[PDB]
């Protein structure tokens, strides 16, 4: 939902306090998918213990 | 710092700090002696309650052009090279004709 | 991303118009830091068991 994947093209494009918002939303989503993997893995290293 | 009789330039402004006393924002809130009177990081209602240890007030003259610029996160000839406030500032503002 | 992780530094400080949106934010985190916690005490109880 940002304006673009690449913080460089906000931090290089938009100013300090509208940037902050756009990377917001990166790092709440991209840290989404960490724990969305990390949940996987530790199900399935209970099923392979 | 607010009823003044004569305000500094935006150039070089007076920096009055406030401590150790007691503080009615009530008159000030509710007397319409002023064009615009809002605040950005606490109530303009609730300055009485929420306290604080240190107060600092600069006062000084620009356009009405220039009133805008004197806001968190704005850009312009006196929020860049003048007078800059922070993106995480935690004041109030105040304007009058 | 708060002005402060407490609610009384929000709810009498600032207006329920940005205080909503500023209380949004922590209920949205430590609800998630829940969902990570029971998800892993309840992982934990199938290795128990």
């Amino acid at each position: 939902g940002a304006i673009s994947s690449v913080l460089n093209d906000i931090l290089s494009r938009l100013d300090p306090p509208e940037a902050e918002v756009q990377i917001d939303r990166l790092i709440t989503g991209r840290l989404q998918s960490l724990q969305t993997y990390v949940t996987q893995q530790l199900i399935r290293a209970a099923e392979i213990r | 710092v607010f009823n003044a009789t004569r305000f500094a330039s935006v150039y070089a402004w007076n920096r009055k700090r406030i401590s150790n006393c007691v503080a009615d924002y009530s008159v000030l809130y509710n007397s319409a002696s002023f064009s615009t009177f809002k605040c950005y990081g606490v109530s303009p209602t609730k300055l009485n309650d929420l306290c604080f240890t240190n107060v600092y007030a600069d006062s000084f003259v620009i356009r009405g052009d220039e009133v805008r610029q004197i806001a968190p996160g704005q850009t312009g000839k006196i929020a860049d090279y003048n007078y800059k406030l922070p993106d995480d500032f935690t004041g109030c503002v105040i304007a009058w004709n």
